[PDB]
């Protein structure tokens, strides 16, 4: 995406674009959250 | 195919306005005396 700033990118591009470049954002994003959380579920069933 | 209901939108502009009838635009037609929505369905009907 042309910014890792989410507001900077609704400040250059219409409904079509900022919806390209903020997807990138979500899906990227989506992917941390279910990384992260995927490695406490393993970290604890070490943990029990 | 089928529809729930259907429209005809009449009207005449400049040839070098057509463009400002897509989905997602800017300019004073655009702007100013008619818009399209982002999730639009149909087709734009332009002619000489």
């Amino acid at each position: 995406a042309i910014s890792s700033v989410l507001n900077d990118i609704l400040s250059r591009l219409d409904k079509v674009e900022a919806e390209v470049q903020i997807d990138r954002l979500i899906t990227g994003r989506l992917q941390s959250l279910q990384t992260y959380v995927t490695q406490q579920l393993i970290r604890a069933a070490e943990i029990r | 195919l089928c529809f729930t209901n259907v429209y005809a939108d009449s009207f005449v502009i400049r040839g070098d306005e057509v463009r400002q009838i897509a989905p997602g635009q800017t300019g004073t037609i655009a702007d100013y005396n008619y818009k399209l929505p982002d999730d639009f369905t149909g087709c734009v009907i332009a002619w000489n």
